[PDB]
C-alpha cells in the first residue's frame, strides 16, 4: 500500500502509541458536552466544537505546545467544516490551520461515533512508520494512504432495502 | 381580537401618563405584533423619558433589552419616524407586569445616543454590543470598546453592508493574533478593560481560564477588587443568519442557542413567527410543545443541578427525545404552525417509564442537596444579592425569584396553553445565594415533573400542524397526495414563507431565565431583524457587582451557581 | 382620477383598469388572462374586487378589476372577505384539474400559478373526483409543450395571434376540453415563439432547451446583459449554473425591449457553453500547441510585438467598445482596421451620418409602436431585426386603437378595439428581392432588386418633394403605387422610414435618407430606423477605422509583419483564399477570440477571450444606444486553470507589457476613462451604467437569488475546501447573493425580477413605476447623439433599373433569423431549426437552365466552386440568384456580387 | 454491544428507490434549496421517455448538521435520513457522498410512495391519464359534445 511522507520493532513501537492514547479534549462548543492532561502530555487533540475567529489562536498555541507524534480528532460539523456557520467570526474548518488525522461528521456526533474514530485513529496508528530515533535512518513520517471509509463500507450501505417506519418509536 | 392582532396600545396607562407629562407631540406610538406599547421618543428627551419611567407609582424597573436596527433597507417603514439607524430600549414594569419599547431614530451622519448606565447599569453590556455591531456610540459611557469581536475588527458586523458570510482563512493574520496573545500578559494596560488602580502597587492582574471565557482579575492579595470579564469568545452570529435565512430554515440555528434548551430555545421563535404570521395552533401543538420544553427543562437543571455538586436520567430523557424528534441535543422539531411529525405510536410508555421511575431519583437529590452540610457551608451566604441587586441588573430566572420576587413568565404572561397546566412557581427569601438557587431550580425540577405528568394524562387528540395556509411545510400526506398543497409546500420551502411586514415579539421562561426573540419583518421571505434577549449575558453581567470583595474560589463557586452557557451569552 | 382603496384614498390615471392601477400602487390582486401589454379580456376571473357605489355604501358588488375603469371618486375593497373568498375560489376551481407536476415541472419556482395559488391562500383541497388529462404536441426543438398544466386563460393565443401576428397557434374545442397549440405536430413558425415561455403563467410552453439541462431559478446566477445577435440591443438576463450558461431571460427594459425577445436571442445562447472554445492561451512553436498562463502568454506576445516593425490590429463588430478601443491603442489609431469589409462599412457610416446627422429623430424600438404610416426599404426585418418587425406590427394595430378611441372605447379593452378595427390598419409598405413575414399586414410589398427598391425610394422622394432628384423610366402601374404610397406617407401624422445596411446596397439607404427629408421638409413628425448588422456594428462605425481589406494589403504587401485578430473569422468579410495567404504571410498572427475560428489553425497566438457571458463591456444600439452588459459568471471560479479574460484586459495588459515590460490588469472604468477621453464622440458611454464604486446605501447588486443553493456543496467533488467567492473588481455588482436587488433601490441594471410573493416573469411589476412603463428609475442605457438641428442634403446618384446580363447573376441577399448571425449558428439547438442550405431560382431561370426544384447546381465564387439545390422562388426577378447570406461558405459580403457558371453539377 | 436507534432517527443520508426499483429522485432540487448548510449539489437529467432523474447527487457530510430539512422538504421521498452514525473518515474529500454512495436498493423508511405514480407528466409504463385520479385525455376531434 502506499505512503505519503529492524521492521519488527517499528510495529511494537506503533502498537505500543495504539493501545496507549492520552487525549486533550478541546470545549470550544456544544459537541463537548455531548461528548462528556496537560497538552505537554497529551498526544490526542480533540478539537469539538466550532473554531471561533477569537480562538483560533488559543486552539493553535494548545496545539503546539503538544509534542511530536501528535494526531488530531475533529468531532462535529463545526470543527470539520464550520458546519452551519459559515459567518464572519468563524473559521471555516479547524483543518485550515492544524492537520487533522480523522473527521466525524454530526452536530454533535454521537459518543460512540468518538469510539469509532479511536478505532480508526487506532488503525492509521498502527499502519505507519516514524523514526525510531533522532540519530539514525529517515527521519521522515510516512503516513498511509489508507482505504477510505465510506467506500469500504459501500456494499452493505448500498446492500440496505428496507427501514423501520418512522411512525413508531 | 386573537392573541397576534396588530395592535397600537393606546389603552395602556403608560401611553396616557407620558402623554400628560411630556405632551402629545413629544413621541411616536406604532402599532405592532410585539404585545408592547412600542413608542418613537426624541434622543434629547430619552433621559428624561427613562427616569420619568422609573419613577412611575408602578414603576419600570427592568432595562431588559437594548440594541440596534439598521432601518437603511427597510422599506415598509409607514407610521414610522425616518431613521436611518435606531436603537431599542425594552423596560419591564413587573408590579403592573407591563412593558414598553422606547425607540430612538438615529441619522447615518450622527449615530450616538445618550447612555442609560446612570438609569439602568446593564445598559453597560447592552450599549457596548450595539456599539460592536452596529457602530452606535453612546456618550458618557464609561468604557466603549467591543464586546463580541477582538478589538482590532473592522466594520460592525450586523449592518446590512456587512456581508454574512466567512471570508477567506489567512494564516498571516492567524499568527499576529496568536503573537498578541503570547505578549498579552507583558503588555497588559488596565485601562484597555476598565480597570483602575493599575499596579498602592499590591495589586495583581490575572486572566482565568459552561464554556471557556476570560475574565479579568484584580487582586488585594486574594481578595477581588475589580473584575472584568472577557466575552465573545464563542459568538456564532447568529442573529446574522437570522437576517440570511428563510424563516423556516432558521429553526436548527435557534436550537443552537442555548444548547442545554434544545425545544426551549426552539419555542419563543417559532411563537414570534406565527405572532408575524397570524397563526394559532391547535392544542395537541400546545401540549406537545410544553411536554418537550419540560423535558429538555428538566435535562438542563438536571445538568445544573449535577455539575454544582445524573448520567441515567439525562439518557432516558435523551432516548425520549431521540424517540420523538429523531436527535437528543438539538432537535430541530418545532414548525411554524406546529411540529414537525406527529407523535410516535409509543411515546405515552417512554413517558410514564421516565414519570414512574423519577420521584425517587428526586428524593435523593433533595437528600443529597438540603442535607448536605459540607454544601451547606460551602455555598449559601456567598455572592448573595436582594431584590434590588437583580431588578437593575437584568436578573432572571432562579436568581430573581430566589430575590423573592415572584416573576415567571409561564405564570405571569402565559404562552403555548401554560394556563391549563397546574404547577407551582417556587419563590425564596430576600438573598439570592448559590444555595438558593439550587434549592430553586429543584423545586422547579419537581414542578416540571408536575407539568409532564399532566401532559401525559390528558393529552389532546387532534392535529399536529395548524390548519393556516401559511404553516411550513404543510403536512406531508396531502403534499404528497394534493397539488395545492404540494404547490404551497414548494414555495414554503424553497423561497420561503412570505411573512406580511410587521414586527413580533415573544418572551418565555428558558431554562437560565427568560429568553426572548425579537422578530422584525419586512415582508419578505427572509426575517429583516432577529434580536434575541438571552439571560446568561444579564447574569454574567452582574458578575462583577457581586462578588467585589470575595474570594477567588468564590468566584469559582458563583460561576457555578449561576446557569448559563456561553452560546447564551454570545449568540 | 381618484380611488379609495380599502380606505385608503390614491391618485391614479383615470384612464386605467383599476387592476395597473392598483399594481402600480403596490397592491397585490391576484390576476392570470391580463398582461400589460395584451390588455384585458376578463377570462380567469381571478382579479376580482368588491366595488361600492360610493362612500356610504356597505353591500358592494364583485367586479373585475382589469375590466373596470380607474375612474375618479372609485371605492373599492380588495381585502373584503367575499372578494377573497371569490379569488379563493377561482384558484380552486383551477386547482381541480391541475396535475401533481411541481417536481417534474420547469416552471416550478418560477411559476406564476404557484404565485397565485399561495397568494390567494389556497392550501387545502376538498375535490375528491378526477382530473382531465391532454396529450402534447411536438412544437419543434425550442418549446416543450405539457397541456395537462394548462388553466384556460387565453394568454398564449392573445400574444401569438393578436401580439405576434403568429398564425399556427390556436384555441381548440370546448367546455372544459379547450386545448392550446398546433393544429398538428410541426415546429412553431413565429419568429417570436419563444416569449411564450414568459407568457403563459404556467408551464404548459417551456424552453426545451433550458429544459436539457435544467436548474431552478433560485439557483441561477443572474446578470444584466445585452443580447449580442444583432443589433438592435434587447435587454436580457442570462443566467448560468455549474459555470455554463443556461438561460436567457427578458430583462424589462420600457425603451427597448420590454417585455419580448425574438427567438434568436432567446435560444441562440449555446455557442458560449461549446466544448472546443479557447480555456487557455496557446502558443504555436512548430507543430506543436504549448499552453501557457496569462503572464508568460503576454511576455511572449510583448517580445514578439516588440521585435517586429509594423504591428496592425483587425477589430469586429462582435467586440465591445472597450475590446476595440484597447486594440486601437494597442496597435495604433493609424493601423486599426475594422474588421469589416470596404463595402460594408461604406454602407455602415452612410446609416450612421443619416443617423447623427440627418436632422431626423431616429426613434427607439419601444416608441415604433407610435408610428402612423411604415416605410420599409431593402431591410428584411423580420430575420434581420425581428423585434423591430414585432414593434412595426404593433404601429400598424395602431389604427384600430385609434379608431375605438374615437368612439370612447377605452385603451385596455382590446376585444372591444380588436372587433371596432376589424381589418383597417395603419399602412405598411414593404420592399425586399422577395417575399418577407411582414407581407400578411403589409399594405403593399414590392418584390425587386435593390436597385430597383432604390429607385422607388428616390422616385416616392420626389413625388413627395420636386427638390428631391427625379427618377426616369418608370412604369405607370408603378407609378400608380408609387402615389398610392405618397398619399399614404404625406397624410400620416408620424411617418416612419426603417431601412439598414442588410440589403447590400448603399442607394437603398440615400434612398431612405431621401424619403425622411422629403417628409421633414413638409413638417411631418418623421422617424428614421436604421438596422446593422452586429451587435457593436455601429460602435465599430463610430470608432472608425480601415477596411479589412486595407489590412489585406497591409498583410501582403509585408508593410505589417505582425497582425492582431479581435473576435473576428475574417472569411464572413473577405473570401477566405485570400485571408488564408494573407495570414500566412504574416510571421505574427495573434487572434484573441471566444470561438474557435478556422484561423486559429494559421495563428501563432491565441489569446482565450471571453464571451459576453464571461465578460463586461459597452454596445452601441442601431438607434445609438450605448449599453452596458455585465460578467455573469467566473470561468475559474469551476475550472481553475481557465485563463479566459476580457478581450480589452488582454489587450490593455498586452500594451502595458509592450510598453513598461510589466502586465497590468486594468479596471474597467479605467478603459471606459480611455474611451471618453480619447474619441469624444464616444463620451455618452461613460453614463450607460454606473462605476464599480457604486452602492445602495453601501452594499453591491447581487448576482444571484437570496435563496441560492449548494454553496458547499457545487465544487465539493473538486475540493472540499470552499474556494473564495469570486472577487468583481469591474463592475457595482457582486458575485454572491450578499447584496441588493430590493425593487424599490435606486438603481437602473436590475440582473432579474423577483419580489416577495412574486416568483415569475410577473415580479417585474414591482421594479417598474407604472405596469407597462419603465423601470421605476429609468430604463439603462443612453443615446450616444440627440437629432442633429440641420439635415443633409438630398443624394443625387439615383441608380439605373436592373439589367439581367447574360452569364452574370446577381446575388440577392436571403436572410434567415435562424443561420444568419455566426456565433447563434454555431450554436447546437440552431441546426434543427436551421434552413437547409438553397439556392433561390427564378422559374424563368431555371427553366432555362434545364434545372427544377432540387437538383443541384454548381458555381464558381473567387475560384472556389461549390454546389447548392435549387429552389424556385417565384417572387424573385429574373437574373437574380437567391443566397442564404451567413450560412457555411456563404458570406454575407457576397450580397449585391455577381455570380459566375451557374450550371448542373 | 450494538446502540439502540430509533426508526425516526436523523443519521447517514441516503436516496432511494420506488417499489418498482427505480430511483425516487426527480431532481427537484427541493432538497438543495431546503438545506440551511448548501451541502447538496445535484443536477437533472431525462431518460428518453421524459423521466426526470439526477445526473449527478452530491452531500457534503463534513458540513451536514443531520438536520433532517431535506428529507422534510423531499416531494418524492427519496432521500431519507436513516439510523445509522458511523461515518468516520480519514480525508475530508471522502466525506462527500457522490450518487454511487447514497443510493440504496430499495425504499427505505417509506416503503410504497410512488411520486410518479402521482405526476401527471407521462413517463415509460405510465401513459397520459393512467395515474391516480385521472381520466383518460378526452380528444378535442371527438364526437360527444
Ligand atoms: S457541530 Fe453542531 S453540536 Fe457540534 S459544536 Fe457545532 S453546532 Fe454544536
Ligand atoms: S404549472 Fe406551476 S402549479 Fe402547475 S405543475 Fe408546473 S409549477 Fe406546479
Ligand atoms: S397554455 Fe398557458 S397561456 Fe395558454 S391558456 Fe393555457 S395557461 Fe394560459
Ligand atoms: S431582436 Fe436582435 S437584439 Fe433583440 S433578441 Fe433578437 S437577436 Fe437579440
Ligand atoms: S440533514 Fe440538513 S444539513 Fe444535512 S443535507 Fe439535509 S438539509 Fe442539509
Ligand atoms: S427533494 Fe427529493 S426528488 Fe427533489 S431533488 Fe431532492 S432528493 Fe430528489
Ligand atoms: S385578470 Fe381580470 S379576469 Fe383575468
Ligand atoms: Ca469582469
Amino acid at each position: 500500500m502506499d505512503y505519503t511522507l529492524m521492521g519488527k520493532l517499528n510495529d511494537m513501537v506503533n502498537w505500543g502509541r495504539k493501545n496507549s492514547i492520552w487525549p486533550y479534549n478541546f470545549g470550544l462548543s456544544c459537541c463537548y458536552v455531548e461528548m462528556v492532561a496537560s497538552p505537554r502530555q497529551a498526544d490526542l487533540m480533540v478539537v469539538a466544537g466550532t473554531c471561533f475567529t477569537k480562538m483560533a489562536p488559543v486552539i493553535q498555541r494548545l496545539y503546539d505546545q503538544m509534542l511530536e507524534p501528535k494526531w488530531v480528532i475533529s468531532m462535529g460539523a463545526c470543527a470539520n467544516s464550520g458546519g452551519m456557520y459559515d459567518i464572519y467570526s468563524v473559521v471555516q474548518g479547524v483543518d485550515k490551520f492544524i492537520p487533522v488525522d480523522v473527521y466525524i461528521p454530526g452536530c454533535p456526533p454521537r459518543p460512540e461515533a468518538y469510539m469509532q474514530a479511536l478505532m480508526l485513529l487506532q488503525e492509521s496508528i498502527g499502519k505507519e512508520r516514524r523514526p525510531l530515533s533522532w540519530v539514525v535512518g529517515d527521519q521522515g513520517v510516512y503516513r498511509a494512504n489508507m482505504q477510505s471509509e465510506r467506500e469500504r463500507k459501500r456494499g452493505e450501505r448500498i446492500a440496505v432495502t428496507n427501514l423501520r417506519t418512522p411512525d413508531e418509536i | 381580537e386573537p392573541a397576534w392582532q396588530t395592535r397600537d396600545h393606546l389603552d395602556d396607562p403608560v401611553i396616557g401618563e407620558l402623554r400628560n407629562r411630556f405632551g402629545p407631540d413629544a413621541f411616536t406610538v406604532q402599532a405592532t405584533r410585539t404585545g408592547v406599547p412600542v413608542v418613537w421618543i426624541k434622543r434629547e428627551q430619552l433621559l428624561e423619558v427613562g427616569d420619568f419611567l422609573k419613577k412611575l407609582p408602578k414603576p419600570y424597573v427592568m432595562l431588559f433589552d437594548l440594541h440596534g436596527m439598521d432601518e437603511r433597507l427597510r422599506t415598509h417603514r409607514e407610521g414610522l419616524p425616518a431613521a436611518d439607524f435606531s436603537v431599542f430600549y425594552h423596560l419591564i414594569s413587573i408590579d403592573r407586569n407591563r412593558d414598553i419599547m422606547l425607540k430612538v431614530a438615529l441619522a447615518e451622519n450622527d449615530l450616538h445616543v445618550p447612555t442609560f448606565t446612570k438609569l439602568f447599569p446593564n445598559a453597560n453590556w447592552y450599549e457596548r454590543e450595539t456599539w460592536d455591531l452596529f457602530g452606535i456610540t453612546f456618550d458618557g459611557h464609561p468604557n466603549l470598546r467591543r464586546i463580541m469581536m477582538p478589538q482590532t475588527w473592522k466594520g460592525h458586523p450586523l449592518r446590512k453592508d456587512y456581508p454574512a458570510r466567512a471570508t477567506e482563512f489567512s494564516p498571516f493574520e492567524l499568527t499576529k493574533a496568536k503573537q498578541d496573545l503570547e505578549m498579552e500578559a507583558l503588555t497588559f494596560k488596565p485601562e484597555e478593560w476598565g480597570m483602575k488602580r493599575g499596579t498602592n502597587e499590591d495589586f495583581m492582574f490575572l486572566n482565568l481560564g459552561h464554556g471557556a471565557f476570560r475574565i479579568v482579575l484584580q487582586l488585594d492579595g486574594e481578595e477581588i477588587v475589580d473584575c472584568v470579564p472577557d466575552i465573545g469568545y464563542h459568538h456564532r452570529g447568529a442573529e446574522k443568519m437570522g437576517e440570511r435565512q428563510s424563516w423556516h430554515s432558521y429553526i436548527p440555528y435557534t436550537d443552537r442557542i442555548e444548547y442545554l434548551g434544545g425545544c426551549v430555545n426552539e419555542m419563543p421563535y417559532v411563537l414570534a413567527v406565527e405572532k408575524l404570521a397570524g397563526i394559532t395552533v391547535p392544542d395537541r401543538v400546545n401540549v406537545i410543545r410544553v411536554m418537550l420544553s419540560e423535558l429538555f427543562r428538566i435535562n438542563s437543571h438536571l445538568l445544573y443541578i449535577s455539575t454544582f455538586i445524573a448520567f441515567t436520567d439525562r439518557q432516558k430523557i435523551y432516548d425520549l427525545v431521540e424517540a420523538i424528534t429523531g436527535f437528543r441535543m438539538h432537535p430541530a422539531w418545532f414548525r411554524i404552525g406546529g411540529v414537525a411529525h406527529d407523535l410516535p405510536r409509543g411515546w405515552d410508555r417512554l413517558l410514564r417509564e421516565f414519570l414512574d421511575w423519577m420521584p425517587k431519583r428526586l428524593a435523593s437529590y433533595e437528600k443529597a442537596a438540603l442535607q448536605n452540610t459540607i454544601l451547606k457551608g460551602r455555598s449559601q451566604g456567598v455572592a448573595a444579592y436582594g431584590a434590588k441587586e437583580a431588578l437593575e441588573w437584568g436578573t432572571t430566572g432562579a436568581g430573581l425569584r430566589a430575590t423573592g420576587i415572584d416573576f415567571d413568565v409561564r405564570k405571569a404572561r402565559p404562552y403555548s396553553g401554560y394556563e391549563n397546566f397546574d404547577f407551582e412557581i417556587p419563590v425564596g427569601g430576600g438573598v439570592s445565594d448559590c444555595y438558593t438557587r439550587v434549592m430553586l431550580k429543584v423545586e422547579e425540577l419537581r414542578q416540571s415533573l408536575r407539568i409532564l405528568e399532566q401532559c401525559l394524562n390528558n393529552m389532546p387528540e387532534g392535529p399536529f400542524k395548524a390548519d393556516h395556509p401559511l404553516t411550513t411545510p404543510p403536512p406531508k400526506e396531502r403534499t404528497l397526495q394534493h397539488i395545492e398543497t404540494l404547490i404551497t409546500h414548494f414555495l414554503q420551502v424553497s423561497w420561503g414563507p412570505v411573512m406580511p411586514a410587521n414586527e413580533s415579539f415573544q418572551m418565555i421562561e428558558a431554562t437560565k431565565g427568560i429568553n426572548s426573540y425579537y422578530l422584525t419583518s419586512d415582508g419578505s421571505t427572509m426575517s429583516y431583524r432577529t434580536r434575541i434577549r438571552t439571560p446568561s449575558y444579564a447574569h454574567l453581567q452582574q458578575i462583577p457587582a457581586a462578588i467585589r470583595g470575595s474570594l477567588v474560589s468564590d468566584l469559582i463557586v458563583y460561576l457555578g451557581s449561576i446557569d448559563f452557557v456561553m452560546s447564551d451569552v454570545d449568540r | 382620477a381618484t380611488i379609495h382603496v380599502d380606505g385608503k384614498e390614491y391618485e391614479v390615471n383615470g384612464a386605467d383598469n383599476l387592476l395597473e392601477a392598483c399594481l402600480s400602487l403596490g397592491l397585490d390582486i391576484p390576476y392570470f388572462c391580463w398582461h400589460p401589454a395584451l390588455g384585458s379580456v376578463g377570462a380567469c376571473r381571478q382579479c376580482a374586487v368588491k366595488q361600492y357605489q360610493n362612500a356610504e355604501d356597505t353591500r358592494g358588488r364583485l367586479v373585475m378589476s382589469c375590466m373596470t375603469p380607474a375612474s375618479d371618486g372609485t371605492f373599492i375593497s380588495i381585502d373584503d372577505e367575499e372578494a377573497k373568498q371569490f379569488r379563493e375560489s377561482v384558484v380552486e376551481w383551477l386547482m381541480t384539474n391541475h396535475p401533481h407536476d411541481c417536481p417534474v415541472c420547469e416552471e416550478g419556482g418560477n411559476c406564476h400559478l404557484q404565485d397565485m395559488t399561495v397568494m390567494t391562500g389556497h392550501s387545502f383541497r376538498r375535490y375528491r373526483f378526477t382530473k382531465r388529462t391532454h396529450r402534447n404536441q411536438d412544437l419543434g426543438p425550442f418549446i416543450s409543450h405539457e397541456m395537462n398544466r394548462c388553466i384556460a386563460c387565453y394568454r398564449c393565443v392573445r400574444y401569438y395571434k393578436d401580439y405576434a401576428g403568429g398564425t399556427d397557434l390556436g384555441v381548440y374545442g370546448a367546455h372544459d376540453n379547450v386545448y392550446f397549440g398546433r393544429p398538428e405536430d410541426g415546429t412553431l413558425e413565429s419568429e417570436f415563439s419563444g416569449n411564450l415561455v414568459e407568457i403563459c403563467p404556467t408551464g404548459v410552453f417551456t424552453d426545451k432547451t433550458h429544459s436539457e439541462r435544467y436548474n431552478r431559478k433560485w439557483d441561477m446566477q443572474f446578470a444584466p446583459s445585452i443580447c449580442q445577435q444583432c443589433s438592435i440591443g434587447c435587454n436580457i438576463s442570462p443566467g448560468e449554473r455549474y459555470g455554463e450558461l443556461r438561460r436567457i431571460e427578458n430583462r424589462y427594459n420600457g425603451t427597448v425591449n420590454h417585455y419580448f425577445l425574438c427567438d434568436r436571442g432567446r435560444f441562440g445562447y449555446g455557442y458560449v457553453n461549446l466544448k472546443d472554445r479557447p480555456r487557455q492561451p496557446v502558443q504555436r512553436r512548430g507543430d506543436d500547441f504549448i499552453t501557457l498562463n496569462a503572464e508568460q502568454a503576454m511576455q511572449g506576445a510583448a517580445d514578439i510585438l516588440r521585435q517586429s516593425k509594423k504591428v496592425i490590429g483587425i477589430g469586429s463588430p462582435r467586440a465591445s467598445v472597450e475590446s476595440n478601443f484597447a486594440l486601437r491603442e494597442l496597435v495604433g489609431e493609424e493601423n486599426f482596421y475594422t474588421g469589416i469589409a470596404h463595402g460594408e462599412q461604406e454602407r455602415l457610416q452612410l446609416a450612421l451620418k443619416v443617423l447623427r446627422e440627418g436632422g431626423i429623430y431616429t426613434p427607439a424600438l419601444r416608441e415604433i409602436e407610435s408610428y402612423d404610416a411604415v416605410l420599409v426599404l431593402g431591410e428584411d426585418v423580420t430575420q434581420t431585426g425581428a423585434r423591430v418587425a414585432l414593434a412595426v406590427r404593433q404601429a400598424v394595430k395602431g389604427k384600430a386603437r385609434e379608431m375605438a378611441a374615437a368612439q370612447k372605447v377605452a385603451d385596455w379593452q382590446i376585444a372591444a378595439i380588436l372587433n371596432i378595427g376589424q381589418r383597417a390598419k395603419h399602412p405598411l409598405f414593404v420592399t425586399n428581392v422577395d417575399d418577407t413575414r411582414l407581407d400578411d399586414i403589409a399594405a403593399w410589398t414590392y418584390r425587386a432588386p435593390v436597385e430597383d427598391q432604390a429607385r422607388l425610394g428616390f422616385a416616392i422622394a420626389h413625388a413627395l418633394d420636386n427638390s428631391a432628384p427625379a427618377v426616369d423610366g418608370i412604369e405607370p402601374e408603378l407609378q400608380s403605387k408609387i402615389d398610392v404610397i405618397v398619399q399614404a406617407l404625406a397624410g400620416a401624422k408620424k411617418p416612419l422610414i426603417i431601412s439598414g445596411t442588410n440589403a447590400g446596397s448603399l442607394e437603398v439607404i440615400q434612398a431612405a435618407a431621401n424619403v425622411a427629408k422629403a417628409l421633414k421638409g413638409r413638417g411631418a413628425d418623421v422617424g428614421i430606423t436604421m438596422i446593422a448588422r452586429s451587435v457593436n456594428s455601429m460602435g465599430l462605425g463610430i470608432m472608425g477605422g480601415g477596411s479589412l481589406e486595407e489590412a489585406l494589403t497591409e498583410l501582403e504587401t509585408g508593410r505589417a509583419d505582425a497582425v492582431v485578430v479581435l473576435e473576428n473569422d475574417l472569411h464572413r468579410h473577405a473570401s477566405a483564399t485570400r485571408v488564408n495567404a494573407a495570414l500566412a504571410k504574416a510571421p505574427l498572427v495573434m487572434v484573441v477570440d471566444h470561438q474557435r475560428t478556422a484561423i486559429m489553425e494559421n495563428a501563432h497566438l491565441v489569446l482565450s477571450a471571453a464571451s459576453f457571458a464571461e465578460s463586461d463591456g459597452t454596445v452601441i444600439n442601431n438607434e445609438g444606444r450605448a449599453q452596458r452588459f455585465f460578467q455573469v459568471y467566473d470561468p475559474a471560479y469551476y475550472d481553475s486553470k481557465t485563463v479566459m479574460l476580457e478581450s480589452w484586459r488582454w489587450l490593455h495588459s498586452l500594451h502595458s507589457t509592450l510598453l513598461s515590460r510589466e502586465v497590468d490588469w486594468t479596471q474597467l472604468d479605467h478603459v471606459i476613462d480611455a474611451v471618453v477621453a480619447k474619441i469624444p464622440e464616444l463620451a455618452g458611454i461613460k453614463d450607460a451604467a454606473p462605476d464599480a464604486t457604486f452602492r445602495i446605501r453601501g452594499q453591491k447588486l447581487a448576482r444571484e437569488p437570496h435563496r441560492y443553493s449548494g454553496r458547499t456543496a457545487m465544487r465539493a467533488n473538486i475540493s472540499v475546501h470552499e474556494p473564495r467567492q469570486p472577487q468583481d473588481i469591474d463592475t457595482m455588482f457582486t458575485f454572491s447573493m450578499e447584496g441588493n436587488n430590493q425593487p424599490t433601490a435606486h438603481r437602473s441594471q436590475v440582473p432579474f425580477a423577483w419580489a416577495p410573493g412574486w416568483n415569475s416573469p410577473q415580479a417585474w411589476n414591482k421594479f417598474q413605476d407604472e405596469v407597462g412603463g419603465k423601470l421605476r428609475f429609468g430604463d439603462p442605457g443612453v443615446r450616444l447623439f440627440e437629432t442633429s438641428e440641420n439635415g443633409l442634403d438630398y443624394f443625387t446618384s439615383v441608380p439605373a433599373r436592373f439589367q439581367p446580363q447574360d452569364g452574370k447573376w446577381r446575388i440577392a441577399p436571403y436572410y434567415h433569423l435562424f443561420g444568419s448571425d455566426e456565433l447563434s449558428q454555431r450554436a447546437p439547438v440552431f441546426q434543427s431549426r436551421m434552413p437547409q442550405p438553397y439556392i433561390k431560382l427564378n422559374p424563368a431561370d431555371a427553366a432555362k437552365l434545364g434545372v427544377n426544384a432540387g437538383t443541384r447546381v454548381s458555381f464558381s465564387y473567387d475560384g472556389n466552386t461549390v454546389t447548392l439545390p435549387v429552389e424556385i422562388a417565384e417572387g424573385l426577378t429574373a437574373g437574380q440568384v437567391g443566397l442564404p447570406m451567413g450560412m457555411s461558405g456563404i458570406a454575407p459580403v457576397l450580397a449585391g456580387a455577381h455570380l459566375e457558371d451557374l450550371k448542373e453539377a | 454491544e450494538p446502540v439502540y436507534l430509533p426508526p425516526r432517527y436523523r443519521g447517514r443520508i441516503v436516496l432511494t428507490r420506488d417499489p418498482d426499483g427505480e430511483e425516487r429522485c426527480v431532481a427537484c432540487n427541493l432538497c438543495a434549496v431546503a438545506c440551511p448548510v448548501g451541502c447538496i449539489s445535484l443536477q437533472k437529467a431525462e431518460t428518453k421517455d421524459g423521466r426526470w432523474y439526477p445526473e449527478f447527487f452530491r452531500i457534503n457530510f463534513s458540513r451536514c448538521i443531520f438536520c433532517g430539512l431535506c428529507e422534510e422538504a423531499c416531494p418524492t421521498t427519496a432521500i431519507q435520513l436513516t439510523p445509522d452514525f458511523e461515518m468516520g473518515e480519514y480525508k475530508r474529500q471522502d466525506l462527500v457522498y457522490e450518487k454511487e454512495d447514497l443510493l440504496i436498493s430499495g425504499p427505505g423508511k417509506y416503503p410504497e410512495y410512488n411520486f410518479y405514480r402521482m405526476a401527471g407528466m407521462a413517463i415509460d409504463g405510465k401513459d397520459k391519464g393512467e395515474a391516480e385520479n385521472e381520466a383518460k385525455p378526452i380528444d378535442v376531434k371527438s364526437l360527444l359534445p
